[PDB]
């Protein structure tokens, strides 16, 4: 459901901020940390038919494995951003 | 309090410990199993007496202190194991939710960084409080007059958080005692922290 | 060599998109367009309403309907003589937030000893918004400044009836919402005593 996606998007992105803290200056913690957030909010959206939601929480689930090898440190950002700006836009609708 | 079993309840510091309290032909080794449904890992801890009819254990999930051993989707089943004469025999089993049985470690660090005739400031440091709820923080003191009760006292509410609290209207050559407690209100489904190490402080004489 | 557009979002309400016309030393009157990053649905839109200074495109402002937080908003200037003369930015809306100051600050005497601080916001969720209050006493000291998260609840465990205290909030869409770091405006003072 919406509430309880909104509560894991929220606990995700206090994930996401601190590995981009981490990532600019423990990372595996809290990225498998991340993993499991993200895993049952494509399940909660799965169970709600929200199929292209659904997409979304697993493809962020694949970026945020990708952070910790990609050499560009332009793209880092911008996965970084997206993952942040998906979560925030979970969290305020 | 725990969903699926009755009588115990176990409490998660939001880090990496996890204590649970079982309340009660009585044999002589009791241990609780935890076992996360997305973490591998099985931990054991052997139940101790505390008080009348009250066996504590102690679940320590992690290497640091502040650790995140845990997260809000985890959900890792405690069973309550007995040996007997033919061995374990499986006495409780139950789901439990960390974070909706959040019981924070008290505050410490208590200390005076500025004292008059009539004002006060008092300072807290915190621990094991996970990013997850740290945001969420709040806080609750009481000062009692030095020889009064605890019950007796005044309980001040800190809805925000501040981690320090200047007294006023504080009588000259008095001396007080102060308790500090920590909560996080995301879902309001745990419970307060325990009172802090007492902080006494006399004011300054008039 | 064209100026960079500065783009802030005010309160979710509406968004002013402006420029620097003075950097130039003939005024061209640019013109802005702006798309979402967002598939199948992609192609630019000229602005509707457009800013003056002196006659000339000074800025841009888009309405609510045309804005969406959470799309990545790709704004482009151009010079409408020389197409080859353009420049385009990459934006996040949602760390550009600025909002509106909050309003119905009420005091209330939660007990003999303390009293609470509640306030409201206009337009932006209470769940989204990040709080900085500030009181200071009779005294006119210095002001005593600490944020709140997410809730428009402030609390003062401890008051002195003699001094005179004052009360003024400011919010921020940051960062469970938003990523933004202005601070509004400050909110009308509230006194007690
Ligand atoms: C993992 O967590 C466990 C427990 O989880 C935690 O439970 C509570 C206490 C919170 O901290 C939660 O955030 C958290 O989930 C940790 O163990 C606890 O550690 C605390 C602090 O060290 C301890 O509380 C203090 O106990 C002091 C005495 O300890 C001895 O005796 C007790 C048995 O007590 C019995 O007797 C007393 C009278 O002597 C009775 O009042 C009491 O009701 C009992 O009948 C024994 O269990 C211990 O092992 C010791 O042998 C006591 O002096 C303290 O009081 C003072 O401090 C508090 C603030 O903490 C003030 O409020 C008071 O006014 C005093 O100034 C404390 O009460 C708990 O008993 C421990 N509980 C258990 C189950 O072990 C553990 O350390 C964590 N491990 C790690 C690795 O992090
Ligand atoms: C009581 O002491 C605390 C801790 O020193 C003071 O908190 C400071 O507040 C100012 C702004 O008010 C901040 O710039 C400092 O960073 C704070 N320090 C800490 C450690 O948080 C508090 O101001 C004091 N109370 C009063 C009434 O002055
Ligand atoms: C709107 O646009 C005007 C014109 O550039 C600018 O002065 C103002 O700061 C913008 N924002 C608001 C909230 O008025
Ligand atoms: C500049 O362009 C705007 C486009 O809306 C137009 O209204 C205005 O008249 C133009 N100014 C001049 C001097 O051509």
């Amino acid at each position: 459901p919406k509430k309880k996606i909104q509560l894991h998007a929220e606990h995700a992105l206090y994930d996401a901020l601190m590995i981009l803290n981490i990532v600019k200056t423990k990372l595996e913690d809290y990225a498998f940390n991340f993993e499991l957030i993200l895993e049952e909010i494509a399940r909660l959206f799965e169970s709600g038919d929200q199929k292209d939601e659904a997409e979304k929480a697993k493809r962020m689930k694949e970026w945020m494995k990708r952070i910790k090898t990609t050499a560009s440190e332009d793209e880092q950002e911008e996965m970084a951003n997206a993952i942040i700006t998906i979560l925030q836009s979970w969290i305020f609708s | 309090a725990v969903k699926n079993c009755s009588h115990l309840e176990c409490f998660y510091n939001s880090r990496a410990n996890v204590s649970c309290m079982w309340s009660h032909l009585n044999v002589t080794t009791c241990h609780v199993h935890a076992k996360s449904n997305l973490r591998h890992w099985n931990k054991t801890c052997e139940l101790t007496l505390v008080r009348q009819a009250s066996w504590a254990c102690n679940l320590i999930l992690g290497s640091f202190p502040e650790s995140q051993s845990l997260t809000s989707v985890d959900l890792l089943d405690i069973n309550v194991v007995c040996w007997e004469e033919k061995g374990w025999r499986r006495v409780k089993t139950c789901d439990f939710h960390p974070f909706d049985n959040l019981r924070l470690v008290a505050p410490h660090s208590l200390q005076v960084l500025h004292i008059d005739t009539q004002r006060c400031n008092i300072s807290w440091k915190v621990s094991q409080v996970s990013h997850y709820i740290e945001p969420y923080l709040e806080f609750e003191a009481r000062r009692r007059l030095l020889g009064h009760s605890w019950e007796d006292a005044s309980v001040l509410s800190l809805k925000q958080r501040q981690q320090w609290l200047f007294l006023e209207m504080l009588i000259p050559s008095t001396s007080y005692e102060v308790q500090v407690r920590v909560k996080a209100q995301r879902n309001n489904t745990g419970t307060w922290s325990p009172w802090s190490q007492p902080l006494t402080f006399r004011t300054r004489p008039a | 060599p064209l100026p960079e557009v500065q783009c802030f979002v005010f309160n979710i309400e509406y968004m002013n998109c402006t420029w620097n016309s003075s950097s130039e030393p003939q005024a061209t009157n640019l013109t802005l367009h702006y798309r979402y990053k967002v598939s199948d649905n992609n192609t630019f839109q000229e602005c509707s309403h457009y800013l003056f200074s002196k006659e000339i495109t000074s800025g841009c402002q888009i309405q609510k309907e045309d804005i969406q937080l959470y799309q990545t908003f790709v704004v482009q200037l151009q010079d409408p003589q020389k197409p080859q003369r353009r420049a385009v930015q990459k934006l996040n809306l949602q760390n550009l937030v600025i909002p509106r100051a909050p309003e119905n600050l009420t005091l209330s005497n939660l007990s003999e000893s303390q009293l609470e601080l509640r306030w409201k916001s206009r337009h932006i969720k209470e769940r989204c918004l990040q709080y900085l209050v500030q009181y200071r006493s009779n005294r006119d000291r210095s002001w005593t400044e600490l944020i709140v998260n997410h809730e428009p609840r402030f609390s003062l465990p401890s008051v002195d009836e003699l001094k005179r205290y004052t009360f003024r909030v400011r919010s921020r869409y940051n960062p469970i919402c938003g990523s933004s770091q202005q601070w509004s405006k400050w909110s009308q003072p509230v006194h007690w005593g």
